[PDB]
């Protein structure tokens, strides 16, 4: 493995970047209030190509939507709002709405799955999701808020389930933060219920107590049962294997690597979903594979 | 260089026209691309040629003048 | 001629929108407000608001704004079978009607328990971008709805109403002036939830002030008398002001006028026109009868800002 550094030309820390559907571009932020975009060139290189400003807050996560809705982007950031941004055709990025309902900042914004339309999901930190649509898909401005649920508890990452069957009904994740000692969990699972047309509760992990600092789920690709991802002070991957109300799940533990020794800052897997990676304070990234036995080992370490 | 009075006469479209087939004899086709380009631009009473448009389901209406959008409605 | 209380004579000498053309700026302004307002892409759906104006429309009897209103709601893709009344309406608009109603009628008695039974969860919900451009339409077409009789402009709907008897009451909690005033705290509010609305407001608010009177026996103390007496009418009491100005320089004929206007528009007759101020121009006229619908809009914003801040407070 090689590294090639990237001229950042940023004016503060960058928080994400996130590809493009299909590998070519990436899209950065920063908490100096701006996005930009990178695209990849015929001689491997990477340049820039659009500057704007967005919000008037330090801009947290930003995604990166399905190309059959186009070339559309979002964003959260200390201003308690959240952005569709689009690129139109020289070409510029012209936004298209923006949602603004929380009292307090918005910290994650994860795009839904596309086999249930065009869908956005934000967490806020007072402890409320919400979930939009846009039933108009042509025009990204007619956006509307259709489930709204209450955490208990602050809220810091969200991750939704990328299974395409169905056999599972949707179902979203959310990462708690908050570090007063008092116990209590952090992960909390949500499912649809289309018989009453709500999100439930359907299961809680109880062995998290220390602050959760992002979350994930594994590529489905075939996979009969479900796999999770934890940022805590280490990291730990989850299998639920639901039973043939919500239905009823088996939360086992298969991984409780602790080689950091640092705090776990991210988490993210492959598109076949069958390699990890993670970052820490110790400041290299590691990669986590199966040994073909339900026996995860350490397989690089990236500096 | 001409005033649009000579370029109306039964008789001057009458060559073209003929001289055009002629070019299709040879099937020469560029040429008479470049040539109708010519007398497309020295000529404003020639209509070119009548074709296909595509028409929405919707409306009804022709597209041609969100992108993905139709114009119409 | 496009009015039968103004004569065509004088209207020739300086389809309603001709009329407003006297005045350059407002009509700009105003032009680029409803430009923005009704056929610009939104939060909301182009035939939603085309209905949204005409159930603010159809609140003062206004049926020039109630017609091209729904002549040009069909031809934007809208149900043909929504105009059979609000009961064939979709379980959308039915959350608004009972604000609509004091946005007319009563504007005193909003308060958060009216947002927060809009804002409320179930199987139709609002957001707040998706209820603030609905509250400025309804805004700008009740003042549409008041100018037009204003002017007395020549160019079913009892099927659109819930309980159409309401009306408007004298009067008599004021509302304090400057303890919440548009240029320091609702500007930003509008601003945050609606950016390029409160822009395109503000320059209607502005340009409206800067418009002159001419003929007087100092062309600020009668704007000023004629700009605070509405307000009060409204509730909103400015305590600088002395008072026995106000009836000490306008006529009764003014105040009955300025009143039969802004609380039942459809009283007006020829005769009530022409019985204050027979010897002036009929701009001077429209300059007042014309500024009466800035006074109610503000007072109106003024009011719902207020009721809305509290919900997040
Ligand atoms: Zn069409």
């Amino acid at each position: 493995f090689v590294a090639r550094s990237i001229a950042a030309d940023h004016k503060d820390l960058i928080h994400d970047v996130s590809f493009d559907f299909h590998g070519r571009r990436m899209a950065t932020c920063s908490s100096d209030q701006s996005v930009k975009v990178w695209d990849k060139s015929e001689s491997g290189d990477w340049h820039c190509t659009a500057s704007w400003k967005t919000h008037s807050g330090s801009v947290w996560r930003v995604t990166w939507a399905h190309p059959e809705f186009g070339q559309v982007l979002a964003s959260c950031s200390f201003d308690r709002t959240a952005a569709v941004w689009e690129e139109i055709v020289q070409s510029h990025w012209v936004k298209r709405t923006t949602l603004v309902d929380s009292r307090t900042s918005v910290t994650d914004v994860k795009f839904a799955p596309k086999h249930m339309g065009l869908m956005l999901a934000t967490c806020s930190a007072d402890g409320i999701v919400r979930i939009y649509e846009a039933p108009d898909v042509m025009n990204l401005s007619q956006w509307s808020l259709q489930h709204e649920i209450s955490c208990k508890l602050s809220c810091s990452c969200i991750s939704w389930n990328p299974s395409s069957s169905r056999a599972h009904s949707p179902m979203i994740a959310v990462g708690s933060d908050d570090s007063s000692p008092n116990a209590m969990a952090k992960v909390q699972i949500f499912e649809y219920n289309e018989n009453t047309r709500k999100y439930a509760k359907a299961e809680t992990l109880m062995t998290v107590t220390d602050p959760v600092h992002d979350i994930a789920f594994a590529p489905n690709l075939g996979r009969s049962f479900h796999i999770l991802a934890i940022a805590t002070k280490d990291v730990r991957i989850f299998t639920l294997k639901p039973v043939r109300g919500p239905t009823k799940f088996e939360i086992h533990i298969v991984a409780q690597f602790d080689n950091h020794n640092s705090q776990v800052w991210r988490v993210s897997w492959n598109i076949t979903g069958t390699v990890l990676a993670s970052s820490g304070d110790d400041g290299c990234v590691r990669l986590w594979k199966a040994n073909y036995m339900d026996n995860w080992k350490c397989t690089g370490i990236l500096k | 260089g001409s005033p649009l009075d000579v370029l109306k006469d039964e008789r001057v479209q009458y060559w073209i026209e003929n001289y055009r087939n002629l070019l299709d004899a040879w099937r020469f086709w560029h040429k008479r691309a470049e040539f109708d380009i010519h007398r497309s631009k020295l000529d404003p009473s020639s209509k070119p040629l009548a074709q296909v448009f595509v028409s929405c389901n919707f409306c009804g209406k022709s597209i041609s003048y969100k992108v993905t959008s139709c114009p119409g409605c | 001629g496009p009015s039968a209380f103004i004569p065509v004579e004088e209207v020739l000498r300086e389809n309603l929108a001709v009329v407003m053309g006297l005045h350059p700026d407002y009509f700009t302004s105003f032009w680029r407000l409803h430009y923005l307002l009704l056929h610009t892409d939104g939060p909301l759906a182009s035939s939603w608001r085309h209905y949204i104006a005409i159930m603010a429309a159809a609140r003062h009897q206004c049926s020039y704004l109630v017609g091209s209103h729904m002549a040009e709601f069909l031809q934007t893709g809208g149900d043909p079978e929504w105009l059979l009344g609000l009961h064939r309406a979709p379980e959308k608009l039915r959350k608004l009607s009972e604000i609509n109603k004091l946005l007319a009628h009563r504007p005193w008695l909003i308060t958060k328990e009216h947002i927060q039974a809009l804002l409320k969860t179930g199987e139709h919900t609002w957001s707040l971008a998706e209820l603030i451009q609905a509250l400025v339409l309804l805004t700008h077409c009740h003042s549409l709805s008041s100018f037009v009789f204003g002017c007395g402009i020549l160019p079913d709907m009892l099927c659109f109403v819930e309980d159409p008897t309401f009306g408007y009451e004298d009067f008599t909690p004021t509302f304090r002036a400057q303890d919440y005033t548009w240029e320091d705290h609702g500007y930003s509010l509008i601003q945050r939830l609606y950016p390029e609305g409160g822009q395109l407001l503000d320059e209607k608010f502005q340009a409206a002030y800067s418009l002159t009177y001419n003929t007087i026996a100092d062309t600020s103390v009668l704007r000023r008398a004629i700009w605070n007496y509405i307000h009060c009418v409204f509730g909103i009491r400015y305590d600088d002001y002395d008072y026995g100005e106000v009836n000490q320089l306008l006529e009764r004929n003014l105040k009955v006028y300025i009143k039969t206007v802004a609380c039942y528009p459809e009283k007006t007759t020829r005769r009530m026109y022409n019985l204050f101020w027979r010897h002036f121009r009929h701009s001077e006229k429209v300059h007042v009868n014309l500024l009466l619908l800035e006074a109610r809009m503000q007072a109106a914003l003024l009011y719902a800002l207020r009721a809305i801040t509290r919900y997040m407070t």
